[PDB]
């Protein structure tokens, strides 16, 4: 009898397995027609309409949360044995820059062998572009063993949280008030998750990786290095290599921190040996950051005396232009798991983003910057995952105004305020959407036009009128200056990008100056204009969710409803849904931009050769600075000139990607079939098909329904993003790794 | 102290009174405006507004033109100064046929109060409802007012362009 | 025709035309469509029963 | 392992059991006897 | 031949295709070291295309100006495994699997809850019926004579 | 603070009505309620009912009826809306015979009742050219 | 204005009436089945098109319907 949770809530049993549709009060009754099929699954993780407790959703979640850790688990275990037993990680050690990732290889059925490449080696096998070589070889695995054992604690762990969830969904759930403690959670999730990790992981750092990485760097073979426990309990193998540890732990508990600078350097910049952040400076941000964390983690009151209320701090927080400023936002946040959801993920999206940045910006891995195909790869895929969390957390907040929003308990507080000039705000937003598409795409036409007329100096060109970066370009002046006058104990840039030296390993390009130009400058603003335009429609679906001049009670129709109905001129997609829908494709299309100008950039004035002489010859040439200002040189000095090594892929190891190519331009098209096409047709069509069947008495007694709009529209959506990502995950992936 | 309040007491218009609809400055800014100003016939307030819409248009056209120069020419200034001149005119037929298709009055801020005192039982529209009560909203004052604007809009361009000589040549 | 009696539909505008559905009841009062049927298939609006005029049901041998 | 063997017989599971069970002799086949453009016979 | 073809035993593109692909392998093949997995490996796929290529000519298979095997599907039986041995097995798969499907789907149409048992298949009867479809051809035509195949007049009609 | 004691106490929303309800129509709800309950507008945000008489101006007659079946919640059933045109023409509507449209009641004649069913309309090609 | 239509399949069942957005369909006295009700659309000046109406028509082939047609302030929803 817990005060925190409830013992055998729910009994283990396979009977409502047996029973389809049991959490929901509609579905249960069974399937009369196919559309039950789909409502099957589209209600299966709405865990607010299948119970009326919050204590119940709360439980629900916390054992998904476990299952999904243990999918995550099971995934990682298996690039784990991937790379142990189907990989050519050992032959890779000995020669990073001239052997190409591999860890899967391919049966030889139907002819299907060819896509075993020469990665190198004495290896067969498809090149890998996530970087696990490179995040392995940082971590100090030097042998093919420590990958199994590794993916061995893996299955564990999966099968522990899969474990975990089972026990607190049936054996012990927590209660509501356990769930509400969210002075108590952030104070955990901040030191102990996020702080004792990075002390964790500086650990580590200092006692394994630090060691083993500087004799490889060094040109120590990994037989020969020694194994990862024997630097601990033997001071005398890392004290050569950092001649500090001689001292033990007596410099740390005598504040004389400044005898540890051998290992926890502040240097800038990138290895010259592996083209990689030093992992001295490596282990002390993540001890930095371990403090910070920490320390954070001591901020809120929990069970003594202590801390911070945020309840007090929300609500002291008014101002003469906000009314009661955020009164009743701690309601809100600990009783909508929406909107919880919607900041969760708008920052998670976000965060992956400025990950995706960050990272070929200031390569953190050993011979990670001079593998091309990597570098694009994490680029492109942590940009998307970054797109579509943003949208998820807009589509949560939307979910939340219009299920949990409670208009009583949020009397004159941020969110009503907001929701009482909502047109101020869209209209504003509207207008800013205008002048940036406006602008950018203009200049961008206007320099089309001018070159198709032979006017060449009246483009927006370095050459002619020019729009030069001069805030950004100032930044980067200050970035390559802050070591020694503004950073004095830095030795050199944070990354080489804001300016100084060419750095390269093994002839290869790691990291360059990135000029900014009026290139830039255009395609910087399209960045903007799309980003503004999805933010339009993501906030108008979110603020109108509830009600409108339209429809006054749009919360009477849910979230997720096709419409009003043919009335008022039409009432076509007025949900909330309806604008995570055309947010969703908007996201696309900026997600897209961005990944098209990071790819030419890094092409055509970051990646390449450096001669002996110090040459710079890069993959294109250059040619982003002129070509890149109009939309027939995207179209050609891009698109058509990179998608060569696609469409000539046919016969080589890389013809999966034409494959892919193909079936992602085929999905991409089938979609349209859904998104510009409506119900009644397809209805109508079904019927003859089932006056056929009826015919020849094999009519189902599922009575076959056409999608609903709403389900339609989702899987028109769902098929442009597959074949569009596809399209350029085929395009991107047979270009950088042919070149 | 709260900042936004009601519009003129009235809770459900579509109007808010915030520091910048309804603050000291935006008064007195949009009080000393052509088009706000007191004392000014529709006629002035036209010749105004096109003088200061010229001035400001000829600079455009003659800067980013077809014909530019970095140095000083008279047939920049002179391209510059006919599309500023063509673009008062698209403009003044824009006004021209909007007065004509918007209002049917010829004196305003009486006719309200007639059809209010004396009954309007006709086809309405012109005796009773009548939108705004200014001089701008009548058929003789927007024609007064595309007039100005015309003429102001070719003077203050030639202004402008006189202007823009000098200042190229004696600088 | 009575409850329980297995008529065919006559009226075209209907879901359940030239289908054959159970009677539920036969109202004895002077309403208009006094023939309540009730069918196995639902309609695309769900329901799966609907009140019938004498004339528009046909009874099944 | 009365409702667990009804949960087996449910749609989707049945229907991955099946497609699972035929690609699989369909690859095997072509393992076996592969490049079959034409009857063996 | 049928078409202007030739046989591909009597083609040269036909044979240059396949030295050209022998030619790429065995390069392919030269890179590698030794008896390792690698060369093992392109070793197969150069046996496998040798003996592709053997049987293809072999095979009364017809081959263009391009050296590749061109079908004969007029209906001619010289030509009758390209098409039509293959076309009279799938008809034979497929109205296999339409007769067990019909079958469950009229089987379980006469029980309590029809709609239940075609999300939650009987599997004793499922495997009853889908093991009584090798005899297809003759039950469809078993049931067509006696008028139990088709549908006539209960079937609905839209309003016009 | 408002022009009138009994207008809820709302702070004003840019989401009221416009131009168009100072010379074509405007539609006010009035109704009188126990308490001061906090109730959502059909415009905006949240309003505080008087405990008393009530009156609220919209755009809409969609808007004041949904404004009533949000009251009903409240069991507030005595809310009745009229349509006011550009000067004071007022017009009761909603409570039109002061009982609900959904109640029956006396001396209401059928508008729009065809004594056939969907079937019986005639052919379209018999409509044409009138 | 659009136009609305009721037929004698009604039921008087009061879905119709308790549905409208805009108050146009009223429950009047009928004889013609058991409720004794039948709707009625005396306001279709009011009619916004929503098809509501008929959304909640549990007849066969409704008893109420809605055909679009011309097109006023009112049944455009403008509250500009
Ligand atoms: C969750 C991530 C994940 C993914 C995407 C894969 C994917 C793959 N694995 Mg794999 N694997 C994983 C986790 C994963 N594995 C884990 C956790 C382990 C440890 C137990 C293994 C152990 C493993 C072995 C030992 C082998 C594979 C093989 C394969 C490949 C063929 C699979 C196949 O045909 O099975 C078909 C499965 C069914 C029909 C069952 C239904 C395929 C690329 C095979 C391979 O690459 O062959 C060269 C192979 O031999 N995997
Ligand atoms: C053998 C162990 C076992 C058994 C018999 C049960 C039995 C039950 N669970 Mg349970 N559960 C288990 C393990 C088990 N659970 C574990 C390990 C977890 C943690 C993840 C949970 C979490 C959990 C929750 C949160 C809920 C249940 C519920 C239920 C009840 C209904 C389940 C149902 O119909 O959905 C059967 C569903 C499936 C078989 C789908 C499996 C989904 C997997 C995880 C997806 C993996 C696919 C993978 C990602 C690849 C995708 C491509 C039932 C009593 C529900 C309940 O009682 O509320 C009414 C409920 O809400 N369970
Ligand atoms: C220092 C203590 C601590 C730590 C380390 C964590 C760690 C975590 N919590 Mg958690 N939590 C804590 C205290 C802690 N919590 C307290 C005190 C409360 C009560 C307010 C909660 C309430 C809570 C909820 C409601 C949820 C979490 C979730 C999570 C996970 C977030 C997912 C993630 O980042 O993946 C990182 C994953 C890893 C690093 C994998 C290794 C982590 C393992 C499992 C260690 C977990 C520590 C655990 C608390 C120890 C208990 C053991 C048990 C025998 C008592 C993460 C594993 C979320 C989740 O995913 O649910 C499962 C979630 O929904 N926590
Ligand atoms: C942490 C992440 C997270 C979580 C927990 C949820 C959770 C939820 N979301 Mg949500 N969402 C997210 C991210 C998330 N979402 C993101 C990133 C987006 C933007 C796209 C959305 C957009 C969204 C919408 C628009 C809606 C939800 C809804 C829901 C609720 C019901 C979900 C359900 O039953 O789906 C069950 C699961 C499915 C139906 C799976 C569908 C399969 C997907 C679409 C295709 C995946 C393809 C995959 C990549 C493989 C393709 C490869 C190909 C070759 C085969 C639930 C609370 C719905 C709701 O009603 O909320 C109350 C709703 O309407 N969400
Ligand atoms: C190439 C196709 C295309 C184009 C041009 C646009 C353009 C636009 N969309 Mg988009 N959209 C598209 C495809 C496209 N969309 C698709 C496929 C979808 C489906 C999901 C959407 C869904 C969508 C939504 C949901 C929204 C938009 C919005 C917008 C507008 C953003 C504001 C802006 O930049 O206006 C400026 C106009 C342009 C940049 C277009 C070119 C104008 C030129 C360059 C300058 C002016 C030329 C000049 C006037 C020509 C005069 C001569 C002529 C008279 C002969 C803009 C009009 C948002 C909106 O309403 O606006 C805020 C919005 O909310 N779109
Ligand atoms: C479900 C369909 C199916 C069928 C009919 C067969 C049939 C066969 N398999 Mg098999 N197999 C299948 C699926 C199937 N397999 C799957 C899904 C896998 C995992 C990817 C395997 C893995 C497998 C191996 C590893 C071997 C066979 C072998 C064999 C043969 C002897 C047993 C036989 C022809 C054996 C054989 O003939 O090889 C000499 C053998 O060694 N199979
Ligand atoms: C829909 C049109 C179509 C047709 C007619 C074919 C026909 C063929 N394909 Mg093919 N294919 C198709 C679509 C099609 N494919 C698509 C869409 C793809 C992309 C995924 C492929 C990918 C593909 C590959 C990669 C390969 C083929 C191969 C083959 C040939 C060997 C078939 C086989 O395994 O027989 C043997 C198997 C059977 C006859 C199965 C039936 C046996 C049952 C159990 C008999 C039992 C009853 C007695 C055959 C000519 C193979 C080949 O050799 O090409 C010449 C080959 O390597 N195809
Ligand atoms: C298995 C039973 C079955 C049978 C006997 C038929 C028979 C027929 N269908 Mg059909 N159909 C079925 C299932 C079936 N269908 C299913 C499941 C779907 C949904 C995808 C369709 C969708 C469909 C369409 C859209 C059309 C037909 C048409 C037709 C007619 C011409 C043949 C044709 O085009 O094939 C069509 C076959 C397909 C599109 C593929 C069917 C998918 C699989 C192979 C069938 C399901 C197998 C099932 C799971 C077996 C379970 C039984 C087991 C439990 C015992 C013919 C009356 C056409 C017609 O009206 O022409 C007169 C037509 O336009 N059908
Ligand atoms: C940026 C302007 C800014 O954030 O100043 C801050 C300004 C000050 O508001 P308050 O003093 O009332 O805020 C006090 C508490 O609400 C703390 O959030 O907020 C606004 O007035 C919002 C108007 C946005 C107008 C957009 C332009
Ligand atoms: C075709 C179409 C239908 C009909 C589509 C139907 C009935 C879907 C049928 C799906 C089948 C029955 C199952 C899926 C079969 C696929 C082969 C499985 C997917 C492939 C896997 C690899 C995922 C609609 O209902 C519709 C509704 C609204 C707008 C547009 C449309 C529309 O375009
Ligand atoms: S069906 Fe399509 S069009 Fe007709 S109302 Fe619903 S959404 Fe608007
Ligand atoms: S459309 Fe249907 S619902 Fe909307 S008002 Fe007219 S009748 Fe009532
Ligand atoms: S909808 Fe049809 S049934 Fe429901 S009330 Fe109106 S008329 Fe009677």
């Amino acid at each position: 009898k817990s005060t925190i949770v409830d013992f055998n809530p729910v009994e283990t049993s396979f009977e409502k397995w047996a029973k389809p549709g049991q959490f929901s009060r509609t579905l249960a009754k069974g399937p009369k027609t196919t559309t039950w099929i789909w409502n099957l699954h589209a209600d299966a993780h709405d865990f607010d309409i299948q119970t009326n407790s919050l204590q119940e959703v709360s439980r629900k979640i916390f054992s998904a949360h476990f299952g999904q850790l243990a999918v995550i688990f099971l995934w990682l275990s298996g690039m784990h044995f991937h790379g142990a037993y189907f990989s050519n990680y050992s032959a890779w050690l000995t020669n990073p820059t001239s052997t190409k990732p591999s860890a899967q290889i391919v049966w030889p059925i139907v002819g299907q062998e060819v896509l075993n490449a020469d990665v190198g080696g004495n290896f067969q096998g498809i090149q890998i572009t996530s970087g696990f070589f490179q995040l392995w070889r940082a971590e100090g695995i030097t042998s093919e063993v420590e990958l199994y054992w590794t993916a061995v604690g893996g299955l564990v762990a999966s099968f522990l949280m899969l474990f975990a969830g089972w026990f607190h969904y049936h054996k012990a759930a927590p209660k509501l008030e356990w769930f509400q403690n969210v002075e108590s959670m952030l104070n955990h999730h901040l030191a102990g998750l996020l702080g004792l990790g990075s002390l964790s992981w500086a650990g580590h750092q200092i006692h394994i990786a630090l060691p083993i990485n500087k004799l490889l760097d060094l040109g120590v073979s990994p037989e020969e290095i020694p194994l990862p426990y024997e630097f601990i309990l033997n001071r005398d193998l890392i004290a050569q290599l950092y001649p500090s540890f001689n001292k033990g732990l007596t410099p740390f508990f005598t504040l004389n921190w400044g005898e540890y600078s051998d290992f926890l350097t502040f240097k800038g910049g990138l290895n010259p040996v592996t083209g990689g952040l030093w992992l001295t400076d490596t282990a002390h941000h993540h001890l930095a950051i371990a403090v910070l964390f920490i320390v954070a983690g001591h901020m809120y009151k929990t069970n003594w005396f202590l801390g911070h209320s945020i309840k007090t701090i929300l609500e002291a927080h008014k101002g003469p232009f906000t009314g009661e400023g955020h009164k009743g936002l701690y309601e809100v946040l600990t009783t909508s798991w929406h909107a919880q959801l919607a900041i969760n993920l708008a920052l998670f999206g976000s965060l992956s983003i400025i990950v995706a940045h960050h990272m070929y910006a200031m390569p953190p891995y050993p011979y990670i910057a001079i593998d091309y195909p990597t570098q694009l790869s994490l680029f492109t895929h942590h940009v998307w995952i970054g797109g579509f969390c943003i949208v998820g957390g807009a589509a949560h907040g939307a979910i939340f105004f219009v299920r949990d929003y409670n208009a009583a308990n949020n009397y004159n507080n941020l969110i009503d305020r907001v929701i009482r000039h909502r047109d101020a705000i869209i209209s504003h937003l509207n207008w800013v959407c205008i002048f940036l598409g406006c602008h950018s795409f203009g200049l961008y036409v206007h320099n089309d036009t001018m070159r198709a007329l032979g006017r060449s100096q009246d483009l927006f060109s370095d050459n002619a009128i020019a729009l030069k970066p001069i805030f950004a370009q100032f930044i980067q002046n200050l970035h390559t200056l802050a070591p020694g006058s503004t950073a004095p104990n830095a030795l050199t840039t944070v990354s080489y990008a804001f300016g100084g030296d060419v750095i390269s390993v093994g002839s290869k390009i790691a990291m360059m100056p990135i000029s900014l130009g009026t290139a830039d400058f255009l395609v910087h603003h399209i960045h903007a204009f799309t980003i503004h335009v999805t933010v339009l429609i993501l906030l108008k679906g979110v603020l109108y969710s509830r009600n409108s001049r339209l429809i006054p009670d749009k919360a009477n129709l849910g979230f997720r409803f096709p419409c009003d109905g043919p009335g008022r001129g039409g009432t076509c997609q007025v949900s909330a849904w309806d604008h995570v829908f055309l947010g969703l494709f908007w996201m696309y299309n900026s997600i897209s931009i961005v990944i098209f100008h990071f790819s030419w950039k890094m092409q055509s004035d970051v990646w390449g050769t450096v001669s002996p002489t110090g040459a710079v010859s890069h993959i294109t040439g250059g040619n982003f600075a002129q070509s890149s200002i109009t939309i027939n040189g995207w179209l050609r000095d891009f698109l058509w000139s990179q998608a060569a090594q696609v469409v000539q892929s046919y016969g080589s190891s890389l013809s999966a990607y034409g494959l892919i190519f193909l079936g992602a331009h085929f999905i991409w098209a089938f979609s349209l079939m859904f998104l510009f096409s409506g119900r009644g047709y397809w209805q109508e069509l079904i019927e003859s098909i089932v006056w056929a069947h009826n015919k020849l008495k094999v009519a189902p007694s599922i009575q076959p329904r056409a999608l609903s709009i709403t389900q339609g529209r989702a899987v028109g959506v769902a098929h442009y993003l597959l074949g569009g990502i596809g399209t350029t995950w085929a395009f991107f992936l047979a270009r950088i790794i042919s070149v | 102290v709260s900042f936004i309040k009601p519009y003129r007491q009235d809770p459900f218009v579509g109007h808010l009174a915030t520091p910048i609809t309804t603050s000291a400055f935006t008064r007195a800014y949009l009080k000393v405006l052509p088009a706000y100003r007191p004392g000014l016939t529709p006629l002035s307030r036209g010749a105004e507004i096109g003088f200061t819409h010229g001035y400001f248009l000829i600079g455009p056209f003659y800067t980013y033109g077809p014909l530019r120069s970095v140095e000083f020419s008279l047939t920049s200034l002179a391209a510059g100064l006919l599309a500023a001149i063509t673009l008062l005119l698209i403009l003044t037929v824009g006004l021209s046929i909007y007065g004509q298709v918007t209002y049917d009055v010829y004196d305003n801020a009486l006719i309200v109060k007639l059809v209010r005192q004396m009954v309007g039982s006709e086809r309405t529209q012109d005796l009773p409802q009548i939108k705004g009560t200014s001089e701008l909203d009548t058929v003789l004052g927007w024609q007064k007012f595309s007039e100005g604007f015309f003429s102001g809009g070719l003077i203050g361009s030639i202004v402008a362009a006189v202007g823009i000589a000098l200042y190229s040549t004696y600088l | 025709i009575q409850k329980g009696s297995t008529v065919r539909i006559l009226r075209k505008e209907s879901y359940w035309y030239n289908e054959s559905g159970t009677v539920v009841v036969v109202d004895q009062s002077k309403v208009r469509y006094p023939v309540l049927v009730r069918f196995t298939k639902v309609n695309y609006a769900g329901t799966n029963t609907n009140n019938f005029g004498l004339n528009e049901v046909e009874e099944v041998v | 392992m009365k409702d667990f063997l009804k949960y087996l017989s449910t749609a989707p599971v049945l229907l991955t059991a099946w497609l699972t069970f035929t690609a699989g002799f369909v690859i095997e086949i072509n393992r076996f006897y592969p490049d079959a453009l034409t009857f063996p016979f | 031949d049928i078409g202007g073809l030739n046989p591909c035993k009597d083609s040269e593109v036909f044979q240059k295709r396949l030295a050209k692909t022998v030619k790429k392998l065995e390069n392919r093949l030269k890179k590698y070291e030794e008896g390792t997995p690698p060369q093992i490996a392109i070793q197969q796929q150069i046996t496998q295309t040798k003996q592709r290529f053997t049987r293809y000519a072999d095979s009364n298979l017809l081959c263009g100006n391009d050296g590749l095997p061109h079908l004969i599907t007029d209906g001619r039986w010289s030509h009758g495994s390209e098409f039509l041995l293959p076309s009279i097995l799938f008809l034979y798969i497929s109205g296999w699997i339409g007769w067990v499907g019909r079958k469950y789907i009229r089987t379980v149409g006469q029980t309590s809850n029809p709609t239940e048992k075609e999300i939650i298949i009987d599997v004793p009867l499922a495997i009853s019926i889908m093991t009584s479809g090798f005899l297809w051809p003759f039950a469809a035509w078993q049931e067509f004579l006696s008028g139990d195949l088709i549908a006539s007049d209960e079937t609905i009609t839209t309003s016009p | 603070k408002l022009k009138q004691s009994d207008f809820p106490k709302f702070e004003g929303s840019t989401g009221g009505w416009l131009s168009a309800a100072k010379n074509e129509e405007k539609y006010v709800i009035i109704w009188t309620s126990k308490d001061a309950s906090l109730f959502e507008m059909p415009t905006g945000g949240t309003a505080k009912m008087n405990a008393g008489n009530n009156v609220a101006y919209f755009a809409r007659k969609e808007q004041c009826l949904a404004l009533g079946s949000q009251l009903r919640g409240f069991k507030i059933t005595n809310y009745k809306i009229f349509r006011i045109y550009p000067p004071l023409d007022i017009t009761l509507l909603h409570p039109f015979d002061g009982v609900f449209p959904e109640k029956v009641n006396q001396g209401r004649s059928p508008v729009g009742k065809r004594d056939a069913s969907i079937g019986g309309n005639p052919n379209p090609a018999s409509l044409k050219f009138q | 204005s659009h136009t609305v239509k009721i037929y004698d399949t009604c039921i008087g069942c009061t879905q119709c009436v308790r549905a409208c957005p805009t108050d146009v369909l009223e429950m009047v006295p009928w004889d013609g089945c058991k409720a004794g009700q039948i709707a009625s659309a005396p306001r279709t000046e009011d009619c916004v098109g929503c098809k509501r109406c008929e959304t909640a028509c549990p007849t066969d082939f409704l008893s109420v319907r809605v055909y679009l047609g011309g097109e006023t302030t009112r049944s455009l929803g403008l509250a500009y």
